[PDB]
RNA sequence: GGACGCUAAGCCGCCCGGUGGAUGGCUCGGCUCGGGGCGCCGACGAAGGGCGUGGCAAGCUGCGAUAAGCCCCGGCGAGGCGCAGGCAGCCGUCGAACCGGGGAUUCCCGAAUGGGACCUCCCGCGGCUUAUGCCGCACUCCGAGGGGGAACGCGGGGAAUUGAAACAUCUUAGUACCCGCAGGAAAAGAAAGCAAAAGCGAUGCCGUGAGUAGGGGCGACCGAAAACGGCAGAGGGCAAACUGAACCCCGGGCCGACGAGGUUCGGGGGAUGUGGGGUUGUAGGGCCCCCGUAUGAGACCCUCGCGGGUGAAGCCGAAGUCCGCUGGAACGCGGCGCCGGAGAGGGUGAUAGCCCCGUAGGCGUAAGCCCGCAGGGUCUCGGGGGACCCUGAGUACCGUCGGUUGGAUAUCCGGCGGGAAGCUGGGAGGCAUCGGCUCCCAACCCUAAAUACGUCCCGAGACCGAUAGCGAACUAGUACCGUGAGGGAAAGCUGAAAAGCACCCCGGGAGGGGGGUGAAAAGAGCCUGAAACCGGGCGGCG
RNA sequence: GGUUGCACCGUCCGUCUUGAAACACGGGGCAGGGAGUUCGCGGCCGUGGCGAGGUUAAGGGGGUUAAGCCCCGUAGCCGCA
RNA sequence: CAGUUCGCUCCCGUGACCCCGGGCUAGGGGUGAAAGGCCAAUCGAGGCCGGAGAUAGCUGGUUCCCGCCGAAUCAUCCCG
RNA sequence: UAAGGUCCGGUGGAGCCGCCGGUAUCGCGGAUCCUGCCGGGAGUAGCAGCGUAGUCGGGUGAGAAUCCCGACCGCCGGAGGGGCCAGGGUUCCACGGCAAUGGUCGUCAGCCGUGGGUUAGUCGGUCCUAACCCCGCCCGUAACUCGGCGCGGGGGAAAG
């Protein structure tokens, strides 16, 4: 219907097209890594999560029974 | 000599020797519209010649 | 070494391999007993392999 | 609706590549009207053997006998239906069947003869 | 395509560009989005969308809607489709009708009708298609003259598909794309006492 | 002075002719999908390859010195002689071409196998015959095998760039790649199972359970299953206990529809145990006793006549080629008329329901398949009585070290060491042990049906169209390159019919020009014929 | 419209750059080729259906030449703490 | 002229000499009177194909028009 | 405003639109971009350099500085010559040609076309064994077209 091509249109010029330099635009470093590309890592490679809270973390614990003696009723 | 041409060899020497020549008149006339001269015509110094 | 080689040696002379009956390339190894092209002289297996190199030329070729 | 072939190049490539047996039934003419209806036989595979009148293309009303079927050219050579050649010879013309119409039957094959009393009717 | 041949490099050195080609003849590519032979940007995938669902009751209130459309003398118009019979639309005809199938007999209570005028329609050839499509197929067709809907003598009826344009079907196999096809509402139903009776009860 | 009195060369625009091959229309090709088929073959000498072979043969295609073929049967049957629309010549209508099945010959090389070998050649036996002709033989099993096959399947061996913004566990991945091996599916598979403790009882696969449990620099990431709804269904046979030759195989003959079944004659296996018995679970294992008693109602198979459908890819199949007009030719315009269980799509000199292939409809059989219908043969079974029977070993299980997986204390398997028990016993239910409760018998074997492929055939397109879609629509994996491994193009279009230009002038001229060539600005990679560009000219400037 | 004289103004184009007429980079000329696509998941939005409920997947039956559409299936998910 | 040539000049020319044909040694391996030189116009570790469309914070480039609003080149952390 | 559309005249000689709802291998000025075609440079450089060869009559022919015949003059002279090893494969020989090929030229030619030419007891290959190689069997390896031992057999010199 619409198309990714026709919002872009054929442009101003911009040679990039919504994502400003045609530098940082190139690749995976550009996005500072691919993937979530560490948390709980000692380098702050990735620094602040996407939220404003830098970032949050996870290895907490607390069990979970067994799913067969579990019962969560109704 | 030339070292040296075994029985089955100067046979196929021999199909090398039929394909060096043009081709005849009578299938030009048969296709109706033409046929060119089309390359398997062999010169014997600008042929080397893997087997 | 060094670029300008062809002036030097009369090479290709006489062969170092010969034309083959099992496929007619010019491979099967005088000096040895092998075909570098499909086995033969030690072999009674034509070449297995799954890369295809080979086993595709041969299909195209036949 | 029916059973087709809706590609067009498919349907040329049938007409092509036919069997020799099939390529005599592409070769055949409406039969004149009072044939027509006397044998009740729409159409027979045009050969040699009949005479026929070309009443499309140039010659118009001219009737004369068939020389030759030619099954690779699909056109079939009348007698009369001629073009006159500027070396000084007078070479056949070729007209497809499709024009043609078959103003009478000659039965000289007795597989040919059973078909057109019997099946074809 | 377009990884047919493998692509080594030309290099820098004699002043034009580092875009590779090929090992025996530079005259050809691949692995760039240009060439004879290659790959675009990305092909056509064999991946790409080709179902989508509709709710239950989305469906059925389109099929209300369709056939509102039809019992709308100005709707029908508009369309093309041109009626004598201005003040009934759709036409019910008596139970008889679905078990004639003779060509000939059936044509001739649609003519006396009025209902033959949309028949002469798709005796012209509309669905005519400029291009090179032509290759392709599917040029020189007839369009679509009324519906006919039965209630049974099976789903098609052999004297009523010969006509031009007239296209069978049933009650209980009835579609978005009878009612208005293309997107286009305003297209004459011929009904039997059995289907329009069968079609009062709602099956979704 | 000013005036066009002569402003060449040249600049700019346009025009005309050429060059060039873009552009549009054209497409006997690709590409993708759906359905079905094909579902193995080979020393009984395969596939693949080589060189010849045609009247003329350069390549392709087909064949094998019987050389673009030979024979037989059945089918269709009136013109043919592959691509290739030349001439000569050849054969058929007294049955060709063509299609299906089957047969003959089927060179040399190649698993190639007697040996060697640049695709050739030589030989040692034995049969054979006029004989060298000609037929069989000399690698490795037992008294049947190599090798090939489009992918898929089984079992092993098993990376790295990459990710983690680096980097080593981890990740990539049980991927790529390598070796052996089977089939038309493979394999799994008739319970020492599950464990909602309740309910179920062979096994695949699809949807779901679920991005859930769990693993993991606890970082990135990785990741089930039981269960549910479906699909399709089919179960049995060995070892032993106890009998103890009651048994099995092979070649020849006979009898019988070659068969089902039985007999005899020469050998071999078998008392280191054939057969009877019995087979997940203790069956009471044995020996008994009543009776019908393993003949068997069936159930299965085999033989052969009939009937029905299927199956030689082949038959048959309605209706305008009417009138006037234009045109090179109507398939156009006007008019009249025709069929339908039948207005699909190509073709025909153009735009055709009724000109033609065809079509809706129905039909066909040999080898061959299925069912019942005439005969013959084989064949499972059923109760209660004492001592309950080693009833499957380096197994179960444990110890040490790994591999691997989601597998966590609780995956699975391997190597090294230790090492049971006798259903009276043992195992399992996600830590150990002991107890309760429930289920279930490992250490023997096979298994139909539902599930994987894409060689092939057909049908289809919001798919592409000759500097695009397969590298390749056209003699292509060809030409061609490289020691080799391996790499790899370009080349589609006359016209209705070739009428493919007689005859004449000129030209050394086969070239070209003049004239005659329906259209030739369709006259020979010839439909159309762009731009850049070259020549001359026109208009302006100089 | 073609071309040209006069008055006036006028240092290409694209990219790179804080600044390009540039002694920064790239271009002989014309034609053709030539670069935002698919899948999964998450977060948004618009429209539309239904409503404390909503939605069915797989499958076979069915219909059709095939097929889609039409009906069955509620397995299962989500919300109602 | 030549992807290593031409002329002149120079060293060796019975020697640990040159030279032909056959065979042998293969990729973290050979060979080396030892230059990290050489191993088919490629060697501080050959070529081929597959993995594979490796990855880049790095250069170049990314195509039709119009209308409206219209910047920041600062701040914290980070083997940044 | 525009992206773009429409009409006329010539050419062309068979297919072609508009409207609405869909769809994407959908729109180019540049990528030292890929490809095809074409101009300037130029009619310039190159067709001189090394031990540096032609020239005059006559024959032929459409055409003759370089084809041939005659004369005269050179260059090479144990080696830009003769015979052979390797290799080439018909280049050999003959006849007919000049569009193409020969650094110009062409009636000539190894180019183009078509026929034809290599005849072996006593030459050599084959054979012998050499350095050395391969196969079968045994064995290894999970396995192999992998690997070598111990056996058995064959191969191995166109300059011995």
């Amino acid at each position: 219907m619409i198309r990714r091509r026709k919002k872009v249109r054929k442009l101003r010029g911009s040679h990039t097209h919504g994502w400003g330099c045609k530098k940082k635009h190139r690749g995976g470093g550009s996005k500072g890594g691919r993937g979530m590309a560490g948390t709980g890592k000692r380098n702050k490679s990735k620094w602040t999560w996407t939220i404003k809270y830098a970032p949050d973390h996870l290895g907490k614990r607390g069990f979970s029974r067994p799913p067969e003696v579990q019962r969560e009723v109704r | 000599m030339a070292r040296n041409k075994p029985l089955a060899k100067k046979l196929r020497l021999a199909k090398a020797l039929k394909q060096n020549r043009r081709v005849p008149v009578w299938v030009i006339v048969k296709t109706n519209r033409r046929v060119l001269t089309h390359p398997k015509r062999r010169y014997w110094r600008r042929t080397k010649l893997k087997e | 070494m060094g670029s300008g080689t062809a002036t030097f040696g009369k090479r290709n002379s006489t062969p170092t391999h010969i034309r083959c009956r099992r496929c007619g390339r010019v491979s099967y190894n005088v000096k040895k007993g092998y075909c570098a092209a499909c086995g033969f002289g030690r072999s009674r297996r034509l070449r297995k392999y799954r890369w295809s190199k080979k086993w595709k030329k041969k299909k195209n070729a036949h | 609706m029916k059973i087709s072939s809706k590609q067009p190049r498919k349907q040329r490539k049938f007409l092509y590549n036919a069997p020799l047996h099939v390529r005599q039934k592409l070769m055949s003419a409406p039969l004149s009207r009072e044939l027509r209806e006397k044998y009740k036989v729409r159409n027979l595979p045009v050969r040699v053997g009949d005479k026929v009148r070309i009443m499309r293309g140039d010659y118009k009303g001219h009737e004369g006998k068939v020389v030759e079927v030619d099954l690779k050219r699909y056109r079939i050579y009348v007698e009369g239906a001629t073009l006159r050649k500027t070396n000084g010879t007078e070479v056949f013309y070729p007209i497809h069947p499709s024009n043609v119409m078959i103003i009478e039957l000659n039965l000289e094959d007795e597989k040919r003869k059973k078909i057109i009393e019997r099946r074809a009717g | 395509a377009g990884k047919r041949r493998v692509t080594e490099n030309i290099g820098k050195g004699h002043s034009m560009a580092r875009v590779e080609r090929l090992k025996t003849p530079p005259r050809y590519a691949a692995f760039v989005p240009f060439a004879r032979g290659g790959r675009r940007t990305h092909p056509p995938k064999v991946e790409k969308i080709i179902w989508e669902d509709i709710n239950k009751k989305e469906k059925r209130l389109a099929l209300m809607s369709a056939i509102a459309a039809t019992a709308n003398y100005d709707l029908v118009r508009a369309r093309g489709h041109i009626i004598d019979n201005v003040p009934q639309l759709p036409l019910i005809v008596v139970d008889d009708l679905q078990k004639v199938q003779k060509t000939r007999e059936t044509r001739e209570i649609f003519k006396k009708l009025g209902i033959w005028d949309d028949i002469v329609r798709a005796k012209e050839k509309s669905g005519v298609r400029a291009g090179k499509g032509k290759m392709r197929g599917r040029r020189y067709k007839k369009a679509k003259g009324p519906l006919i809907v039965v209630g049974k003598n099976e789903g098609i009826v052999l004297g009523a598909r010969n006509h031009p344009g007239v296209d069978v079907v049933v009650v209980d196999n009835l579609g978005v794309e009878h009612l208005a096809p293309g997107t286009h509402p305003g297209r004459l139903t011929v009904w039997t006492v059995s289907a329009i009776e069968r079609l009062r009860e709602l099956y979704g």
